[PDB]
């Protein structure tokens, strides 16, 4: 419970959305609940543009957008499933963009929670049955199976 | 000290040396490395999997395999002669931290430097307070080992002697003190007291007498 | 430009209390994790405890031999770090450091909670936990000698004898004589009392005119001595 993960923190996104669109769509539940500052998204964007968070993993591309922890009010996590792949720049400096389709936006300010959530993300994104299921499932199912791992 | 380090390691000046750090927690966590000389604050040299803080010379590198971590000094300098500590988690997954025992890195070669010696007779003021201390000061010797011996005239004197262990001066050479406490009667009842410093076969003897 | 100055260390009886302070400058103290580290005599560095920042709720963690006795706190308004020690033991004594603490976690190989590193340190403040009592120094003049110095120059000094505990500090002419001063590391005599010598090298020509005085200070006894050293 060190982290707030609500039901409306899980949502699907249409094909006509850009990188900023994803960030804004995912940050707003965090904003409404007052989990982060009210211009969280602008910060996340600027942080992504300098330190890209695209992860080249098979078979479902992941990105994990965040910002400085000094913008978080309480720990929270917002998930987004893309209908079509959207390009995130690769977190490792590789020329080729990650075809992201699952996005874990992190609004964490507690260090001991940050490390734990990252370790978890690393574990989950190497489970191809899980990652693939996240596409076909609905919000609740997604919420359910992710919560079952928290 | 679950993080185990070598007590002491030597390195020829200019040569390359690696100090290591071993522990079960290193299988899960990186280590960070610090240089410390007596009288000074420690210096962060290296951390993470590949992180060196600015202002730290390139001769320093850290690395990691299995349950061990290691710092490599390539082309050791005189300034590098110091203590090195590693630090990491004490257990895997711990919020606590811990330090290794610490490795003393003495840098070898660098040419012999002979000790200069200064010998002060007991002050008249001290004598007036029924005490008498002979002060023998030793400076700029290298490497950092000497041997002090005192004489009553020409007879040796073991009792009443206190000698420091050598200390690094700022110029990477060494200094030390030896004091000879005696009763003023003893001071006055002899013709001479001598402070004899031996440094690698070579010997300098200073002698003072009751006569100011 | 980071500066950390520890303070508050001194002689204390077993079972007693003590409060070390740390004035922080040069960085953002407020959101900075801070750590206390000590060095017992003739031993290495030892991690005492660490206070976290805002996101972590100013949580504090402690070393096992110290958990329950020690308290780490901060007042961010004047960038001070504190260490409240109760029920001290002999082994609590050493040199206490405060240090700016950085957090490190590598994503692909990391394991929570990653690792903490110490980027900036202070000089430390000396904690002495003994049942033995404070002894002030006896200061004696070492009259000018030319036997062992360069031509035209003589060495003169001060014998600062039998004090406890460290530290003592010498200056010359109230800090006018900077260069030429060598203060020797003390010796731990077989009586538990310290002694040291401070000497300066001077022109033999100024010996008959310029007066020379050493300024000894032994704070753990509140003793201050000004000794004039002279010929012959």
């Amino acid at each position: 419970q060190g982290i707030h993960f609500r039901r409306h923190y899980v949502r699907h996104l249409p094909k006509e959305v850009s990188q900023n669109d994803i960030i804004k769509a995912l940050a707003s539940p965090l904003i409404n609940d007052g989990m982060v500052v009210s211009d969280f998204a602008d910060h996340v964007i600027t942080r992504e543009q300098n330190f890209p968070t695209g992860l080249p993993v098979e078979p479902v591309g992941v990105a994990i957008p965040h910002t400085d922890s000094k913008y978080v009010r309480q720990n929270a996590i917002s998930v987004g499933i893309l209908a079509e792949p959207v390009n995130f720049e690769d977190a490792g400096g590789e020329p080729d963009p990650v075809p992201v389709r699952v996005v874990f936006m992190l609004a964490l300010g507690n260090w001991f929670d940050i490390t734990n959530v990252l370790w978890w993300i690393k574990a989950v994104i190497q489970d191809e049955d899980f990652m693939q299921q996240l596409l076909v499932m609905n919000d609740d199912e997604i919420y359910q199976s992710i919560y079952t791992r928290i | 000290y679950e993080l185990t380090q070598e007590t002491g390691v030597s390195v020829a000046l200019g040569r390359t040396v690696t100090i290591t750090c071993r522990g079960d927690s290193l299988r899960s966590h990186y280590a960070s490395w610090y240089q410390k000389k007596p009288g000074q604050a420690p210096i962060l040299l290296f951390y993470g999997k590949n992180n060196r803080p600015s202002g730290v010379p390139d001769r320093f590198s850290g690395s990691a395999s299995g349950n061990r971590a290691s710092l490599t000094i390539s082309g050791a300098q005189a300034e590098d002669d110091a203590e090195y500590y590693c630090s990491s988690r004490d257990k895997s997954g711990s919020r606590l931290s811990v330090f290794g025992g610490g490795t003393k890195l003495t840098v070898l070669s660098q040419p012999k430097a002979a000790p200069s010696v200064t010998l002060f007779p007991p002050s008249s003021e001290e004598l007036q307070a029924n005490k008498a201390t002979l002060v023998c000061l030793i400076s700029d010797f290298y490497p950092g080992a000497v041997t002090v011996a005192w004489k009553a005239d020409s007879s040796p004197v073991k009792a009443g002697v206190e000698t420091t262990t050598p200390s690094k001066q700022s110029n990477n050479k060494y200094a030390a003190s030896s004091y000879l406490s005696l009763t003023p009667e003893q001071w006055k009842s002899h013709r001479s007291y001598s402070c004899q410093v031996t440094h690698e076969g070579s010997t300098v003897e200073k002698t003072v007498a009751p006569t100011e | 430009e980071v500066q950390l100055v520890e303070s508050g260390g001194g002689l204390v009886k077993p079972g007693g209390s003590l409060r070390l302070s740390c004035s922080a400058s040069g960085f953002d103290f407020d959101n900075a994790w801070m750590t206390w580290v000590r060095q017992p005599p003739g031993k290495g560095l030892e991690w005492v405890g660490r206070i976290t920042g805002p996101g972590e709720g100013w949580s504090v963690d402690y070393a096992a031999p110290v958990e329950g006795r020690f308290t780490i706190s901060r007042l961010n308004s004047i960038n001070f770090l504190y260490l409240e020690m109760n029920n001290l033991r002999m082994e609590d004594s050493g040199l206490y450091f405060c240090a700016r603490t950085g957090k490190y976690y590598d994503f692909w190989s990391g394991y929570p909670p990653g690792e903490e590193y110490f980027q900036d340190w202070g000089r430390g403040t000396l904690v002495t936990v003994s049942s033995a009592s404070t002894k002030g120094p006896s200061v004696f003049p070492l009259a000018p000698s030319s036997k062992s110095t360069s031509g035209g120059t003589a060495a003169l000094g001060c014998l600062v004898k039998d004090y406890f505990p460290e530290p003592v500090t010498v200056s010359w002419n109230s800090g006018a004589l900077t260069s030429g001063v060598h203060t020797f590391p003390a010796v731990l005599q077989s009586s538990g009392l310290y002694s040291l010598s401070s000497v300066v090298t001077v022109p033999s020509s100024s010996l008959g005119t310029q007066t020379y005085i050493c300024n000894v200070n032994h704070k753990p006894s509140n003793t201050k001595v000004d000794k004039r050293v002279e010929p012959k």
